[PDB]
RNA sequence: UCCCCCGUGCCCAUAGCGGCGUGGAACCACCCGUUCCCAUUCCGAACACGGAAGUGAAACGCGCCAGCGCCGAUGGUACUGGGCGGGCGACCGCCUGGGAGAGUAGGUCGGUGCGGGGG
RNA sequence: AGAGCGCAAGGGUAGAAGGGGGCCUGACUGCGAGGCCUGCAAGCCGAGCAGGGGCGAAAGCCGGGCCUAGUGAACCGGUGGU
RNA sequence: UAGCUGGUUCUCCCCGAAAUGACUUUAGGGUCAGCCUCAGGCGCUGACUGGGGCCUGUAGAGCACUGAUAGGGCUAGGGGGCCCACCAGCCUACCAAACCCUGUCAAACUCCGAAGGGUCCCAGGUGGAGCCUGGGAGUGAGGGCGCGAGCGAUAACGUCCGCGUCCGAGCGCGGGAACAACCGAGACCGCCAGCUAAGGCCCCCAAGUCUGGGCUAAGUGGUAAAGGAUGUGGCGCCGCGAAGACAGCCAGGAGGUUGGCUUAGAAGCAGCCAUCCUUUAAAGAGUGCGUAAUAGCUCACUGGUCGAGUGGCGCCGCGCCGAAAAUGA
């Protein structure tokens, strides 16, 4: 499938340990951050856990 | 009453089943865990004569021979509802006969 | 009765329910699929067609049917129904519970009284022909400590019952009383 | 308030789950009574005990009326 | 009675059970709110139900104090109450049917109902047997 | 390849309880006897040996019946990973993914593997 | 299977772990792969090898008891033995 | 001697805890483990994630076990009454074992049973991941908040555990009037540059006195309950109506009857039990008052007039009462 491109829009601070190790797993370091990954069933099964902090797009 | 089974199979293999009736004894070599016969040394379906007794110590040897002729030595009896002393333990004995 | 049924299918049973659509399904020994009614119409519908009388169904297809009501989910909390069980007939017998009208006025109900009906209604095998608006019983030779099973009943014909025959109908009970009190709080 | 009581804790049930890689020896169940059957492969002590009888891989089976049963299907 | 000693408290949850149908009598009070209904409360709806239709119809009573209800004396912190100073109590989530009446008018049965109402901490509701039924 | 029977497995009640029917040539059972091997805390009931006659009553084998038992959806609901929103709370409501138990419709008096005797 | 399984409870269990009988003493010695549990120290399970044995026709089973409580580091001293 | 209290002095850079477990004449102290750091070594394994297998007995539900439980049925046992004694028989709006039907409750009940969690295999994952051996530690009073239970009183800024999380150590910044832990967000330094977050955009105070459709007349909003009321707006249902209703006004409103019974009296009107008819267009053996008991008034119902709507019930929104405190609001 086409290349994910996922943001970092709502900060994890206050959110459960898993969901620090998700982002840092995608590899989105700091805010607003871009990061696009070639889209396959175990990258999207943390940008899934992490939807309610980041946009995700298409591409 | 089957806890002799139960017993035997737990063990190696090679299960000499001995069903008798009335005027019959019969005898498998069950190689388990697949439930498939390897010998069966019949004796009213056979052929041989009565007087049972003497007659189980012959069907006996009729597995020995078709026994060894396949590569089996697994003496493992199962002496079934029937207590090891009649026409089994001839059968037996006379299976042990080789 | 009749009523005008419809075809469901992805929709949200809860978004349904919102519009007033009540959910349904009819189904029976060949047939099964999802379907739906307008809420408002099926109460008009079922405040007297309940389980005992039959009910025909008009899909947009025009295709009558001879369903009955199997049940009724409710949702706790404001007594209210969910989705509707719809057993389609044939013309083979089909176990069902018929109503039943104790007429008449026992001796218990005169000399103070009350008649328990411990059965409004019983259940019978019957073919979909025999669909008999009500039995009778008359209860009047009953009195406190007296009790009707179905060991007796006006069973018309055709119509055999499947429940036992030593299953109580009903039966009068003597009344609650204030004299009773005094007595009752001195233990 | 004679109550506050109690005893250790025994730390059992299943001790390595089915396609675990095993070893001779080691144990596979602890348990209270036979909750699980022995069978292939697997010896049973006094307390109850399944262990293995051979390296291979443990895998469990259910059979009704009769119970369930832990086995090692060996390879080498 | 029987079971044993004292129990306890858990949480009133959602009515999951917490719901019911008539199935005894014509008319009905139904729960609206979560509660322990105390023994003292359950009878003193009842009777007050009776007093007010003297011989009158038959009164019903689906819900039964099965909870022991504990309560320490006065002091400090040792020890589970000796409890059983409210004794029993019957939980009731919104929703469950508790009184059935039977053999009266609707304006006989809308009266004591209305009453036994009152005798209880929470809100209620009174139902005819609508129809719906099993 | 097909049919009946004998033995023995596999799953583990849709294989069971019960009611009706059928099978003795073959096989199986009861069955004749208790000298011998063997046996009864008494008894050939059981175990055992030697076995004709009779029988298919019992037992078992096969087949029918849905009263009991057992199996049992679909639809909806309770509950609930995760994400939110309202009230003093005992509490309650939405989005997303998972999803019962009970109950309704129905289903079942079995399916199969290896050897052996027999048309 | 709601009984029994010495004794609390639980799990387990008649396809015996339960009741009875014959012979019996493995309530063995020398060890012990590999584990469970675990801060330490402890506690627990254990196939198999050797010796010499018990019951069984044999396959085999026996290093106490259906299982989980019935217990006490080290120090100091007692008795027996090499 | 002090397992206690106090005090411990220059700078910059990197990482960064704990307030838990076990034992402790131990409980504000210690030893080991947990968590921090440095050095050397191994090198894709690590948190998290996808797929698959196995382990499980909670939420929910259920009554098949263990118990609890309302009504009814059937029915031993016992109790009262008829009747009696040789003991036998029937009745039994008394209590009740077993059994059955309906209806239910349970942390120490389970025919069932999720979500999830645990673990192993394979794959993604180079991260202030992970693993092996060592040097140095501190910590071993935690606190609040969400969720799940116990204790308590379904009290406490209460208490004890579990999974999180933040403060601790982020009393640095923004919001919340002010305010460790609520909402937003992790401050290397500079800028009189820009977009946002929570929250806000009438004045103190940046930014809409923005647009469109409703509701609320209490200052509600600006923080309280059972319960009470012709508050106001909205959907639905039943019934009455131009064949003339609702309201008011003109007239009758009764006869046997003064209902049977209780009672000093009970005349429709303390209570108990209750189900006639007839003059007729209509009046119930009676809605309330009046009585010592009655007569008197009225509705109910019918006639006329009027001339258009009216009455009851269920549901939702917002509001009203319920509502008393001590320095000045
Ligand atoms: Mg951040
Ligand atoms: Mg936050
Ligand atoms: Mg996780
Ligand atoms: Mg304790
Ligand atoms: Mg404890
Ligand atoms: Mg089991
Ligand atoms: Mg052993
Ligand atoms: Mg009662
Ligand atoms: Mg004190
Ligand atoms: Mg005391
Ligand atoms: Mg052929
Ligand atoms: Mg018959
Ligand atoms: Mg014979
Ligand atoms: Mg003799
Ligand atoms: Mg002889
Ligand atoms: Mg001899
Ligand atoms: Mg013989
Ligand atoms: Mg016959
Ligand atoms: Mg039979
Ligand atoms: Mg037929
Ligand atoms: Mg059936
Ligand atoms: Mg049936
Ligand atoms: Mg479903
Ligand atoms: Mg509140
Ligand atoms: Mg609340
Ligand atoms: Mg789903
Ligand atoms: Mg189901
Ligand atoms: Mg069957
Ligand atoms: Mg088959
Ligand atoms: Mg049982
Ligand atoms: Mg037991
Ligand atoms: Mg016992
Ligand atoms: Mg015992
Ligand atoms: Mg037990
Ligand atoms: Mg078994
Ligand atoms: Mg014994
Ligand atoms: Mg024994
Ligand atoms: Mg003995
Ligand atoms: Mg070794
Ligand atoms: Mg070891
Ligand atoms: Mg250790
Ligand atoms: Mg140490
Ligand atoms: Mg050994
Ligand atoms: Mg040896
Ligand atoms: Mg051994
Ligand atoms: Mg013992
Ligand atoms: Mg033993
Ligand atoms: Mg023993
Ligand atoms: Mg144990
Ligand atoms: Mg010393
Ligand atoms: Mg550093
Ligand atoms: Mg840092
Ligand atoms: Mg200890
Ligand atoms: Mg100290
Ligand atoms: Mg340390
Ligand atoms: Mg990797
Ligand atoms: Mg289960
Ligand atoms: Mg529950
Ligand atoms: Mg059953
Ligand atoms: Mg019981
Ligand atoms: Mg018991
Ligand atoms: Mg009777
Ligand atoms: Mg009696
Ligand atoms: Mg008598
Ligand atoms: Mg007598
Ligand atoms: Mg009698
Ligand atoms: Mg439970
Ligand atoms: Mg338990
Ligand atoms: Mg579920
Ligand atoms: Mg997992
Ligand atoms: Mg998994
Ligand atoms: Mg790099
Ligand atoms: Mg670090
Ligand atoms: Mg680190
Ligand atoms: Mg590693
Ligand atoms: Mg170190
Ligand atoms: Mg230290
Ligand atoms: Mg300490
Ligand atoms: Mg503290
Ligand atoms: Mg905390
Ligand atoms: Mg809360
Ligand atoms: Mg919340
Ligand atoms: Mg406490
Ligand atoms: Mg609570
Ligand atoms: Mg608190
Ligand atoms: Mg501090
Ligand atoms: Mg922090
Ligand atoms: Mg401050
Ligand atoms: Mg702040
Ligand atoms: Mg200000
Ligand atoms: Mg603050
Ligand atoms: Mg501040
Ligand atoms: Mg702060
Ligand atoms: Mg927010
Ligand atoms: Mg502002
Ligand atoms: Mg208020
Ligand atoms: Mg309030
Ligand atoms: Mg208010
Ligand atoms: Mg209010
Ligand atoms: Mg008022
Ligand atoms: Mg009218
Ligand atoms: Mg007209
Ligand atoms: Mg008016
Ligand atoms: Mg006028
Ligand atoms: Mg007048
Ligand atoms: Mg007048
Ligand atoms: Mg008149
Ligand atoms: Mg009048
Ligand atoms: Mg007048
Ligand atoms: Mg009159
Ligand atoms: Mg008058
Ligand atoms: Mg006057
Ligand atoms: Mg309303
Ligand atoms: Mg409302
Ligand atoms: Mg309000
Ligand atoms: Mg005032
Ligand atoms: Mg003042």
């Amino acid at each position: 499938m086409p290349r994910l491109k996922v943001k970092l829009v709502k900060s994890p601070i206050g959110y459960p340990k898993d969901q620090k190790a998700a982002l840092k797993a995608l590899g989105l370091r700091r805010l607003q951050q871009e990061r696009v990954l070639e889209d396959t069933p175990a990258i999207r099964g943390n940008v899934e856990k992490v939807a309610h902090l980041v946009r995700v797009e298409v591409v | 009453k089957f806890r002799v089974r139960n017993r035997i199979k737990r063990t190696g293999r090679l299960r000499l089943s001995v069903f008798r009736s009335l005027k019959h004894i019969y005898a498998q070599i069950i190689d388990d865990e697949k439930g498939v016969t390897l010998v069966s040394a019949s004796s009213l379906a056979l052929k041989l004569k009565g007087n049972k007794t003497e007659v189980a110590r012959q069907v006996g040897r009729a597995l020995a021979e078709k026994a060894l002729a396949l590569g089996i030595k697994q003496v493992a009896f199962d002496r079934g509802p029937y207590k090891y002393h009649g026409r089994v333990k001839a059968l037996a004995e006379g299976a042990r006969e080789g | 009765y009749r009523l005008k049924a419809y075809y469901r299918e992805g929709e949200k049973p809860s978004a349904l329910r919102r519009a007033g659509k009540l959910p349904g399904v009819m189904y029976n020994r060949h047939l099964n699929r999802k379907v739906y009614v307008d809420l408002v119409e099926f109460d008009k519908v079922f405040r007297q067609a309940s389980i005992h009388h039959v009910i025909v169904l008009e899909l947009p297809d025009g295709q009558s049917l001879p369903t009955l009501v199997r049940q009724v989910n409710l949702d706790k909390r404001r007594r209210r129904p969910e989705h509707v069980d719809f057993f389609v007939l044939s013309d083979e017998p089909v176990e069902m519970y018929v109503p039943l009208r104790f007429v008449g006025t026992p001796a218990g109900v005169r000399a103070g009284g009350v008649l328990q009906e411990i059965h409004r209604d019983i259940l019978v095998k019957v073919s979909p022909r025999n669909i008999p608006e009500f039995i009778e019983v008359d209860v009047s030779g009953l009195e406190i400590g007296d009790s009707l099973h179905a060991s007796d009943l006006k069973l018309p014909p055709g119509v055999e019952l499947a429940v036992s025959p030593e299953e109580t109908i009903a039966a009068v009970v003597p009344p609650e009383d204030v004299e009773k009190l005094a007595e009752e709080a001195a233990a | 308030t004679k109550n506050g009581r109690d005893s250790q804790a025994k730390r059992l049930g299943v001790k390595r789950y089915e396609g675990q890689v095993v070893r001779a020896g080691n144990i596979l169940v602890r348990q209270r009574g036979t909750r699980f059957k022995p069978g292939k492969n697997v010896g049973m002590g006094r307390d109850f005990t399944l262990f293995a009888l051979v390296d291979g891989v443990v895998e469990f089976q259910d059979r009704g009326r009769l119970g369930r049963y832990v086995h090692v299907r060996p390879l080498a | 009675r029987m079971k044993y000693r004292k129990q306890q408290r858990g949480r009133l949850k959602g009515a999951t059970k917490g719901g019911d149908y008539v199935a005894f009598g014509d008319f009905g009070l139904v729960a609206l709110e979560p509660a322990w209904i105390t023994a003292q409360q359950i009878e003193a709806a009842r009777v007050a139900m009776v007093r007010h239709f003297r011989r009158g119809g038959k009164i019903f009573i689906r819900i039964f104090p099965d909870k022991p209800y504990t309560k320490k004396p006065l002091e400090v912190r040792m020890g589970k109450g000796k409890g059983n100073v409210e004794g029993y109590v019957a939980v009731v989530k919104p929703g469950r049917v508790m009184f059935e009446v039977a053999g009266v008018t609707e304006e006989q049965a809308m009266e004591a109902l209305r009453i036994a109402g009152h005798k209880l901490p929470i809100k209620t509701k009174i139902v005819r047997r609508d129809a719906y039924d099993e």
